[PDB]
């Protein structure tokens, strides 16, 4: 009734994977969705961001207390003070009033209150790094 | 491999070839498509009427009397509509459009 | 007229297209309640669009 | 002699390798024998006492 | 960096400093004083269980996974791949369908795929065979499906391969028809709906038995089979790396349902 058996490769492409890897390269940019690989080599400037785990850019809503939504820029690095002013600057444009920006320096982040979102990772992909 | 008691091998039990699974009237090339949303959009196909040999001469004929208003200054039929805009619902009923209207002035 | 425009005038001609207003389009809600199938397909265009991503 | 402990991952380029002296205690007045580093990830991460007193927490 | 040097200028980082973060949880005020509290808190659906769910695979993202490698396009396009790479979950409980394709944009989305879910739009067919996709659509039954999905506890449960049954009576229609691309139905009628889809999306079908992976493309799943590669009624022994598989003739007769 037995036998051993040795075809474990379809065993193999049935084991689920876990630590997520670096995406396989799509010629060109940006993906057929849109996605992007971060440019090299990374600028100079000292407003510094970082990406995800996932592999995108670091932007985010927050919603909270029924009408409040506003925006952050999660992992920021450096000084965050001049990535502040240069958000404030591109937003200046954008509805007129001064940024209602905070940083969160300890948590090294930014956080303007709105939702500017997707005009916001524009501005950060159009920064490359 | 193994096959199941009611596998395909039987359950269609005629065809057992693997080119049944996709084998095989409005022309590709002749026509040009434009989708631009304007929120808002309108999407549209655009052809040569005077240049339409897959009409025939009557047809041809109830094409540009009917459509007049659908053909352009330039003698291009055109035919614009509404509904959603990508690759399956926006494209051809612009291009089924074109082929009911053809199926019109045929009778 | 064209004539004098091209070869007097030395300019292009301009057409003009007397055009009406669009219609106004009803209010998209949730749900189509009892209305016909038309009532999910006003406010963008046409004919072949698709699902997700190829 | 020399030696030079890098780290087996990837360091990403938007920091520079986070290096120091490596020693032994081998040598009882003989330190300062050989440099390595590691990843900004292992020992150069944002300062965050926060995280700290919240570990504590969880430990207590 | 001036932050750790700034830290360097105190001394070392003892257990007494440890605070919690300003913010972290508000007083516990005992409710008496002479501020607070002086009296202290008093003063002086019929079928929503048997309707099914099916979880949208967002087709958009499916394209994502595509460019971010999440899912690689040179093996088919399984559950096992839809779930082993963390693109989109499923949820076995709730007494749900499975995993069916999304209905919304396919404009820019350049690759080539073998989909196997439980529904798709007729645009969604047209979506995968534009490119020139598989799509087929068998049932996925609900401790069968609870035993694919996951497919990394089955593999080590220690019961044998349990087989897929057929969709019950109202999903069995869903499946005898090949106008929906699916798994159940003529396989030669499938040619026809692939002629009249391409009419219908303006779609130049192109002849992908002529591609390089149309071997990969010619595997269509079998059913009562969850693994795609694996025997029914086999034992994946994950310690010795063998499959343990039976040989009695009843117990061949009912693993070959
Ligand atoms: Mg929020």
């Amino acid at each position: 009734f037995v036998e051993s058996v040795d075809e474990y490769q379809f065993v193999e492409r049935l084991l689920p994977a876990t630590r997520i890897p670096d995406p396989p390269k799509h010629e060109h940019y940006p993906t057929p969705s849109g996605w992007q690989p971060p440019r090299d080599p990374p600028p100079n400037l000292p407003y510094f961001v970082r990406r995800s785990r996932m592999h995108n850019i670091p932007v985010y809503k927050d919603i909270t207390h029924g009408n409040r939504q506003m925006t952050v820029i999660r992992k920021v690095e450096g000084d965050i003070w001049a990535l502040q002013k240069d958000v404030e600057d591109f937003l200046s444009p954008l509805l007129g009033k001064t940024p209602v920006t905070q940083v969160n320096e300890v948590t090294g982040t930014l956080r303007i209150k709105g939702y500017f979102d997707q005009e916001l990772k524009a501005w950060l992909l159009e920064k490359g790094f | 491999e193994f096959k199941s008691i009611y596998s395909l091998d039987k359950l269609y039990p005629e065809s057992q070839g693997s080119d049944t699974a996709w084998r095989v009237d409005i022309p590709l090339d002749r026509l040009t498509i434009s989708y631009c949303r304007s929120v808002n959009s309108k999407a549209e196909v655009r052809f040569h009427l005077a240049t339409a040999e897959w009409i025939a001469e009557p047809v041809r004929q109830k094409i540009a009397i009917t459509h007049k208003n659908k053909i352009n200054r330039l003698g291009e039929l055109i035919l614009t509509s509404e509904s959603s805009r990508y690759q399956f619902r926006n494209l051809a009923d612009c291009l089924q459009k074109i082929r009911d209207m053809i199926t019109e002035a045929s009778q | 007229v064209t004539y004098i425009f091209h070869q007097l005038l030395d300019m292009r001609e301009p057409v003009f297209e007397f055009v009406r207003p669009p219609p106004y389009h009803p209010k998209q809600k949730r749900f189509p309640h009892r209305q016909p199938l038309r009532y999910l397909d006003r406010y963008r265009d046409s004919h072949e669009p698709t699902y997700g991503i190829y | 002699e020399p030696v030079l402990r890098k780290v087996e991952l990837p360091v990403p380029t938007h920091r520079r390798p986070v290096q120091a002296w490596v020693e032994s205690l081998r040598g009882f007045e003989q330190e300062r024998v050989g440099l390595a580093d590691l990843h900004p990830d292992v020992f150069a991460t944002a300062p965050r006492l926060d995280i700290l007193h919240q570990v504590a927490m969880w430990q207590k | 960096a001036r932050a750790l040097d700034l830290l360097r200028g105190l001394p070392r980082v003892s257990l007494a400093n440890l605070k919690p973060n300003p913010g972290s949880k508000k007083p516990e005020r005992r409710p008496r004083g002479r501020r607070r509290g002086r009296k202290c808190g008093r003063g002086h659906n019929e079928g929503h269980s048997f309707r099914r769910q099916y979880k949208p695979l967002s087709l958009n993202r499916l394209q994502y996974l595509i460019d971010l490698g999440r899912v690689d396009p040179s093996q088919p396009i399984d559950l096992t791949q839809l779930v082993n790479g963390r693109g989109v979950t499923i949820q076995p409980l709730k007494r749900d369908y499975g995993v069916q394709l999304v209905e919304e944009g396919a404009d820019t989305f350049t690759a080539k795929v073998n989909i196997e879910v439980q529904l798709a739009s007729e645009l969604a067919i047209a979506a995968i065979e534009k490119n020139g996709g598989v799509v087929t659509t068998a049932f996925y039954d609900p401790r069968s499906l609870d035993i694919v999905c996951k497919p990394v506890p089955f593999f080590l449960r220690g019961q044998p391969i349990p087989k897929r049954m057929l969709p019950p009576e109202e999903l069995v229609p869903y499946y005898t028809d090949a106008k929906n691309r699916g798994y159940l139905a003529d396989p030669a009628k499938f040619p026809e709906a692939r002629l009249e889809l391409a009419r219908k999306y303006g779609y130049i079908l192109p002849d992908i038995t002529k591609d390089e992976l149309f071997k990969m493309l010619c595997t269509r799943k079998d059913p009562r089979q969850i693994f795609f590669g694996l025997a029914p009624g086999w034992v994946v022994n994950m310690a010795d790396k063998k499959i343990l598989k039976p040989t009695d003739e009843n117990l061949l007769k009912y693993y070959t349902s």
